[PDB]
Order: structure tokens, then C-alpha cells, then sequence
């Protein structure tokens, strides 16, 4: 059993001419050592950091003076505030854990491909919010199920107490509100011939501009 | 189904600005994302338990909000000219940055400080383009970029280019304990 | 890979006459298509909203001028309040989570059938609060076995984390708060061949009023 | 072993209520708990994704915690008057409510309207029992469930139908916006 | 099915002549009869219980006259009164769960014996502080696997929960703390030849008595 | 690798306090510890859900912290007097208490009176020790355990004793009720 005094105590000998130190770090648990959860976890920073981007084009385009649409582009931009914090917050937890961050790291999870495209007509951007948005509360389910379920030689639940408290939790909460955007404008487009969609979708507007 | 309402125009004539500088805004609007990126990785390479100086990852991770902020203001600026009602999408391209590891705080600064002087000189070229197309001199915006950015700028450098001189003093005996201090420094914590 | 974003693109299209979006709800991590979760957190709002009643003729009947306990009615009348207010509180995660609440819905969990009766004496009372808590709490246990544990195609840590941070910690200090009532009240019913047990039972009742 | 105290026996020419006005009281206090339910369903019917009307659903959840305080006020009453020393467990059956989904707003509206039709009319048939048995008028008790359950029911009516007339009138044409935007009055926001 | 209730009304009647009420405590979710959960718990007070006194031995070696180190003193100081707290808190915990401390209660996770000495030098004594660490957050995670994952017929999330929130979470922040002041160490003692060294420790205890 | 500094000597005639009244001191150190292990062994027991005497718990786990903090001011005392350079990791030793129930309340305040007692008696050998020695009268340190120690151990045990009298009354008749209330008002809590 490698241990960070004992390493010490070969090192500090006087027949040393170094100091490696290598159990002397932050990593217990085997973390990083068995299964996928240190890489998935270092992807979900990448998600994230790609995510906030993509919010922060869709808050600039419903900001254009045509679409003029301040409430949505509101939406969008907290969308991007909070994803940009998030991947600041997951870097420091890899670090936190003993690991080092690599903006190249690749999730195991398949997930299809499909470009994100900032413009859209409200319809089509709250799906796509609503989408991405069950796309990075899918992800932390499976990280959650790789620490705690999937290895059998792996159990982590500092990562799955982490991912329960900072991302799953809310996640439930943006997921509802947003699907609820969507029901919202179908019916306008829907009722009655969709007649009233033009002046439905001002007061919409309006209505995140106060509740965003 | 009409999910959207049939699109209406207003009038355009004060929408003014001319391609060369506007191709030139939006190549500026890439590389403040790609520094922001870059800032990225330099807050978690110190931010490693076998670097870890705090000090030093604070002050990259504010730098990289800082240039997110950049892009913002250079994106709002061409929104209230009048532009990005299309050509949106492909504004922005997030990719891995070049460089994930530092030798020390003096490499990281220097870096910094280099990557800061590429900035500004793009910057100069953005103001060139838009103060020089001979069809339209945009006074405005060579004004703003002149005057708020290229103020940034160079005041960045000189707090850069003086830390970098201060700590690299310190390297040739004082490895060590010289990068401790100055790292709880940046921290406000005098030892 | 059906999504909400593809819905809307394949229905806003001239050529449709419909907006279904079926896509377009809060269902992820496929929230009620395995396993019985969905449907046991809606027979846990059921169970909650039965025990409300229950707990409330409790409170009434300590509350009458023979017995006369304003301690054990408080102590029943919180009891069905919180549970009152739970019911509510899973109704609103069920619809949170893009499914729709049914009041008759049955749970799997085997359970014995025994009839609440409101009017017992006080060591009964508070034997069958003890029992009945013990039941809300191993029943958050089986819902959380369900959506971690027992089904290979269902992991749903948002359930999970909801029932530990608002159930399954409380539930600890319910339990042992009524275990030790009833160990109090069986010492006044054999110590000294029992002879205490009226003043006790008045003493008790008073102490009840002081820390419910 | 002796687990309870002997019961005592106190003075009982205070405890006055007849039976058929105690029954009425009974079956009145499931009256109370069945509209509670009702109103659960409701709420839970306007918290969903696909109806997503948080005013209304607020608006239903309130008033079935005000309908389940009558339930408890009608109980403490027997209470007072020296009665349910017994016959406590048979007061009251959760079962599940008769109807789980509305068209929309106005269908919610006049069912509540309805519902709380019948609770008026029930009260008064209380109300009848109580002060015409032959053999005992019940003054006090004709008089609360006058003055104060009698009241909150016609202001409650009258909120009701205020409400389903003033949505009602727009849905020839305005069925979406006009519920979308009554909705959000109902939560005190003015878009 | 043996409940509280049905043992009160079996001792209550007039034909027993004892009140034993074996079901009425507060043990559900069959706390202590499947698995080694319960016992597990106990140890890992008993554990806490041992650190907290080596820390203090550790707290008071650094305060000694020749040592003199009030940073590092003030570092192991807080470290034994955490570890005091924990041992109340967890004796308090099985309690509450319906089952009593025994002090003598020995862990089967198998982990080698390696005595704890106070007097060292500054990197020893933080590597020591490392390695213990690691060992109360490894047996956290070992007890954690035990209640929700190693034995079919246990699942108890309260004490998964319990765990996660009292000691899990921290313990990955004390534990990056203390990798990274080893890592600070080793640098001062291998930069320069480690010509800085005597100047670097004075400098590193001041900063440690204003950060801890 | 050299990962120490090379040790550093100053004048130690201050250091003065002589062998059998250190190691007195140190005798007493590990007693004060088992003291603490004791109690804790207490609280625990009238934690059980089925003794359900918080009371009694909370004033032992408050009288295993107490003894824990005795154990600190002795060592802080020996420190001050410069010793305990080195044979620290041999000052104290964990082991599992002696006892682990308590048929009642006054049993576990005669015990604990008891355990008192003798710690009284062996912080009176300390002083013999520590004042008897021919080659040195260590006179502040008597003063400190007699002052300090014996001045928290005989109001303790006075307060032990009369918890104890008063609750004893109560058992040959009122051994539920009587414990039941005394626990209550150990929290500060009149029924
Ligand atoms: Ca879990
Ligand atoms: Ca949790
Ligand atoms: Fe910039
Ligand atoms: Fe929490
Ligand atoms: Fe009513
Ligand atoms: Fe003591």
C-alpha cells in the first residue's frame, strides 16, 4: 500500500537525490483510475463551455433589431451565464480531485451529432434550448450512473453528491420552465387559426423580459 | 403549420457599416474568444494540486471572463449598427487552445503578455481597416475601439509586463519561495 | 433520436396542418417509460394525502373535552399538516417531470392491509404514528431502490437526490422522535407496578405542548 | 397489563346537540374534505408541462388547503359542543376525485362555480336541520354556519363567476393569449 | 409482520403481565440486520475518535519550544476538533437509527496497521495528515457502497445521504488542502537545492496561521 | 534529500520541571483522556431510543468534552515549561471504556461522582509529587493544579452529589416519572 508518508520517508533518505512524491496529491477513491467518470467529467466542462458560446450567439441574434426580442434574448443570455460558470466550476473540481483538465477529452456517451444554429423563430430556438438543455441533464445521469453503477470497481460518490447538488437538482426546474415556453407558443400558433400569434408572441416577449 | 409571423422591413439607409471592417470586427470577435479559451486552460493548470498556486488560476479564470466580455461588447456594438440579422452562427468556433502547461507563474505572464501585445496589434488592424476603407472612414467605431479597447489594452500589458519583471528577479535563487509570496499576493494575503 | 427541436422543424413545415410536438414536454432521462418509478411517486403523493386525513382525525380526537390532550393533538396536527403539504409538494415534482398526476394510481410495494382508527389510547397513538412514519419512510427507500438499483434501464438521480433531501432525512428524526416517546410512556406503564401513570401521562402532554 | 388510565366521568347536561343536526354537520365535513380533493386535481391538472397555467393551478391548490381549514373548522366545532368522543374514525374517506382533466380555464372556472353551488346549498340544508328539529332549535350553531360559512360562500361564488364571465368572453377568438395573459394575472403579473 | 401497534395490543391485554414491545425503537428499513452497515458506522466513530487524539498529539508537537510552528500547531488543532465533533455527531447518528455505540467495533475493510507518531517533520507531518485523510474518506466511500450497493437485501439512502452531506463533501476540499501543501513543501525543499528552505517554512507557517 | 533543518540549540536552564513530577503530569494526561472516553461512553448510552434520556446524554457528551479540554491544559502546561520536545506519540493511548451501560440515571451519576473522586485524589498525587520532590518544589505548578484543577473538581463532584441525592429520593416510588422530569430540567426544561 503506496502512501504519501511513506513515499515521504523513502525520499527524505539520506540515499535520495529526489523527491517524486507520487502518492502525495489529492486523488483517493482510485479516482481516474478505473472507469470513465475523471474523462466524462472533464467532457462535461467541455459541453458546457461549447453550450455557453452557443447561448450567447442565440442571445445576440434575438438581439438584432429585428427580431428586437429582449426577453428571449434575456433567456439566452442567462442560459450562457450560467453554463460559462458552470465550466469554470467543473474545471476546478477535476483539479479539486487530483486531475488536470484537457479541453480535448471526448464523453463515451453517443450522442448524435447536430450543429447548433442561433437563427431561429422563438418556436425553434426554445426547442433547441429545451433540447440541449435535457442533452446536459442526460449527461450528468450518466456520470452520475458511471461513478455509482456501471464499474464495479469504481464508486464515487463525491462526484455523484456533487453532480446531485450543483447540476441535477436545477436542471429538473430549467427543463419544466422551458417545455413550458414551448406549450405556451404552440397554442398560440395553434388557437384559433393562430390569429393572435403576432401579438402573442410581444406579450410573451414581455412576459420573460419580467420573469427571466 | 406558420409556427413564425411573416417577416416586416423598416428602413435601412442608417445602416451603415462597410464589409472590410465589418470582416474585420468579426475576425477580432473570434480571437477575443480564442484568448478567453486560452486564459481557460492557464487557470486550470494552476489550479492543479501539484502547481497549486491559487493566485495565479484566479487571476487567469478572471482574464478569461474578462475576454468573454471583450467578445460581448464587440457583438453589441455591431448589433446596434444594425448588423447580425444573419451570419450569426458562424461567428464564434470553440476549439481546444494550443497550450495547456506552463513551466511557472513567469511563463504563464510572459505568455499572457505575449498573447495580450497579439491583441493589440489585431486591434490596430481593425482600426485601420475601418478608418481607411476608401468608401466609408467609420469615425465611430475607430473611436470606440480606440478609446475603450486599445485602453484595456495597454494598460493590461504594462500590469503583465510588470509582474512578469518582478517575479522573474526572483527565479534565478528564489524559485520557490519567491513564486509562494507573489502567488499569495496576487491573492491580496500578505505572508 | 426523436427530439423537440425535430418536431417542430418536421410540423412547421407547409406541408403539415398539426402541431403535436410530442417531443416537447419535460421528459428526460425517459421519466416513466421503465420501470415503475413515475407511478410509485405518484401512489407516495396518494399514500402522503391519505395520512393527512388520518393524522387529522388523530389530532381531532385527542382534542375532545374526555381526552383532552392538547400535547398529542399538536403533536397529530403537525403530522398531518406536514403531510398535507407533501402531498402537494409530489404532486407539483410529478408535473415537474413531465408527467400528470393520477389519484388512484396503486404502488407494487407489498403492503399490508390495517385499517387507521383515529381513537386509541396514548401509547396506541403514538405506536401507530411510529408504525405509519416507518411506512413513509421505507416506501421513499423502495422508490429510491427503483430508480437507482433495480431496474438495468432506469437511472434516475433526480428522484433520488428529491427523496433524500426532502424525505429521507427528515424521516430519521421523525421516527426516533416517536420511538422515544413510546420507550417513555412503556417506563410510566411499568415502573412502580404502573402507579405514576396518570400524572405521567398529564406531565407527558405537557412536555409534548412545550416541544412539538 | 393496564396501558390506560379508567375513565372518568364529568358533568354532561352541557353537551346539547341533536342528531339530526349532527349528522348534517358530519356528512358536511366530507363534503368539505371530497372538494379539497377535487381541488388537488385541479391544481395538478394546470401544473402540467403540456397546460402550463401556474396561475390557475396556485389558484386550485389554495383552495383546496382553505376547503380542508373548513373541513377542520366544522370538526372543531363538534369538538366544542362535547362531541366525537367517539365515532372519529368513520367522519372521513379519501377517495379519488370524480373528474381529473378540464378543457381549459373557463371549463375549470364553472366547475369550481358548481361545486361550490352545491356546498351552499348543502350548508343550508345543515342550516334547515339544524333549526327546525322539534325538539331543539341550535341558535348558535344555525348562526356560524350563517355568519361565517354562509359568507365565504357567496363571496367565493361571486369571485367565481366574475372570473368565468370576464375569461369566458375571450375565447371566441382569443382562446390563447387571453388564458395565457388571465393566467398571469391570477399570479399578480401584468405583462 | 410484526409492528409497534400489534405489540402493544398483544402486551396490553389483560392476559400479559409484561410490556416488552420489541418493535416499538426506532430500527426500519432493517437497519443493522442485513449487511454491515450498522457495525461499519460504529467504527468509523471509533476511527474519528482515534485521529482526533493523534491530531492532538500532532497540534501539541508543533507547539513545543524547539518546533514552535503556530501555523502547523493550528492546522492539527482544528483538524482533532473536527474529528471530536464527528465522533459525537456519529455516535448520535447510530443512536438515532434505532442501535447502540459499542466502542470495541472493529472495520472489515481491510487496511494496514501502521502506527501514528507525533513527532515529525513539517513534510512528514502533512504527508501523515494526507494519508489519514484519504483513510477517514475512503472508509466513507466503503460505507457508502455498503448501504446502497454491495448487498442485495440492504439499501439505506439515509445513511448513503448522511454520509454524503457530513463527510463526503468536505472531505475532498481538506483533502486537495492538504495534496497541495505537500506539493508547496516539496518545492521548497528541491528549488535551488533547497537553499530556501529554513526561510520558506517560517514564511509557510505564517501563511498557514492566517488561512486555516 | 535533505527535507528538514538541520536543528538549532538555545539555552535551556529555564527548562526546569523535574522527573517524577513530569511524570506525574503525564500519568494524569492519559486519565483525564480516559475520563472523556468514559463519558462519551455514557451519552451514548442514554441516546438509545430505548432509554430516551437526553438530558443525561447531552450533560455527559458536555462532560466528555470538559475532560478532553483538561487533558489539553495539562499538556499546554508541560509545553510552556519546555518539554515535550520529543515522547509525544507516547503521552496518550484510545482504548474502549470499562463500562457501556447504566440500569438508570442516579447509577451513572454515582459513577461518574466515583470517577471524579479518584481524579481528585490522583491530581492530589500530583501535587505530592510535584512539591515533595528534595532536588525541587515545583511551586507553580502545585499552585496551578490546586488553584485551577482541584478548584473545577470539588465544585464537580459537589454538583454530581447532589444531582445524585435528589434523583435517589425519587426511585424507591416515582422511578419513571421522577427520571423523566429530572432529565427534562438537565435541559433546562420545566414540564
Ligand atoms: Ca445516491
Ligand atoms: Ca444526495
Ligand atoms: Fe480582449
Ligand atoms: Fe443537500
Ligand atoms: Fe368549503
Ligand atoms: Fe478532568
Amino acid at each position: 500500500a503506496d502512501t504519501c508518508y511513506n513515499d515521504v520517508a523513502l525520499d527524505c533518505g539520506i540515499t535520495s537525490n529526489s523527491l517524486a512524491l507520487p502518492r502525495c496529491n489529492a486523488v483517493y477513491g482510485e479516482y481516474g483510475s478505473h472507469g470513465n467518470v475523471a474523462t466524462e467529467l472533464q467532457a462535461y466542462a467541455k459541453l458546457h463551455l461549447e453550450r455557453s458560446y452557443d447561448y450567447l450567439l442565440s442571445a445576440a441574434y434575438f438581439n438584432n433589431y429585428q427580431t428586437n426580442r429582449a426577453g428571449f434574448s434575456k433567456l439566452f443570455k442567462k442560459l450562457s451565464d450560467e453554463a460559462w460558470s458552470k465550466t469554470i466550476d467543473i474545471i476546478k473540481h477535476v483539479t479539486k480531485r487530483g486531475d488536470k483538465m484537457n479541453f480535448d477529452q471526448h464523453s463515451t456517451m453517443k450522442t448524435e451529432r447536430k450543429n447548433y444554429t442561433a437563427e431561429n423563430h422563438e418556436l425553434e430556438a426554445l426547442a433547441k434550448a429545451l433540447d440541449t438543455q435535457k442533452e446536459l441533464a442526460e449527461r450528468a445521469f450518466y456520470i452520475h450512473r458511471e461513478a455509482t453503477r456501471n464499474s464495479q470497481h469504481l464508486h464515487d460518490p463525491e462526484i455523484a453528491q456533487y453532480l446531485e447538488e450543483e447540476f441535477i437538482e436545477d436542471h429538473a426546474e430549467k427543463i419544466r420552465t422551458l417545455a413550458g415556453h414551448t406549450s405556451d407558443l404552440k397554442k398560440f400558433i395553434t388557437a384559433n387559426n393562430g390569429h393572435d400569434l403576432s401579438l402573442a408572441l410581444y406579450v410573451f416577449d414581455e412576459y420573460l423580459q419580467k420573469t427571466v | 403549420t406558420q409556427c413564425n409571423v411573416n417577416p416586416v422591413q423598416i428602413p435601412k439607409d442608417w445602416i451603415t457599416m462597410h464589409r472590410s471592417c465589418r470582416n474585420s470586427m468579426r475576425q477580432q470577435i473570434q480571437m477575443e474568444v480564442g484568448a478567453s479559451l486560452q486564459y481557460l486552460a492557464m487557470g486550470a493548470h494552476f489550479s492543479k494540486d501539484v502547481v497549486n498556486r491559487p493566485g495565479f488560476a484566479q487571476l487567469f479564470f478572471d482574464a478569461a471572463s474578462e475576454e468573454r466580455e471583450h467578445a460581448m461588447k464587440l457583438i453589441e456594438y455591431l448589433l446596434m449598427r444594425g448588423e447580425l440579422t444573419n451570419d450569426v452562427s458562424s461567428l464564434l468556433q470553440v476549439r481546444p487552445p494550443t497550450r495547456s502547461s506552463w513551466k511557472g507563474g513567469v511563463e504563464a505572464l510572459e505568455h499572457a503578455l505575449s498573447m495580450e501585445s497579439d491583441v493589440t496589434k489585431s486591434i490596430r488592424n481593425v482600426i485601420k481597416a475601418c478608418e481607411d476603407d476608401s468608401e466609408f472612414n467609420d469615425y465611430h467605431l475607430v473611436d470606440y475601439l480606440t478609446g475603450d479597447f486599445l485602453e484595456e489594452q495597454y494598460k493590461g500589458q504594462r500590469d503583465l509586463a510588470g509582474k512578469a519583471s518582478t517575479l522573474k528577479k526572483l527565479m534565478d535563487r528564489h524559485e520557490a519561495l519567491g513564486e509562494f509570496i507573489f502567488d499569495k499576493k496576487l491573492l491580496g494575503i500578505d505572508v
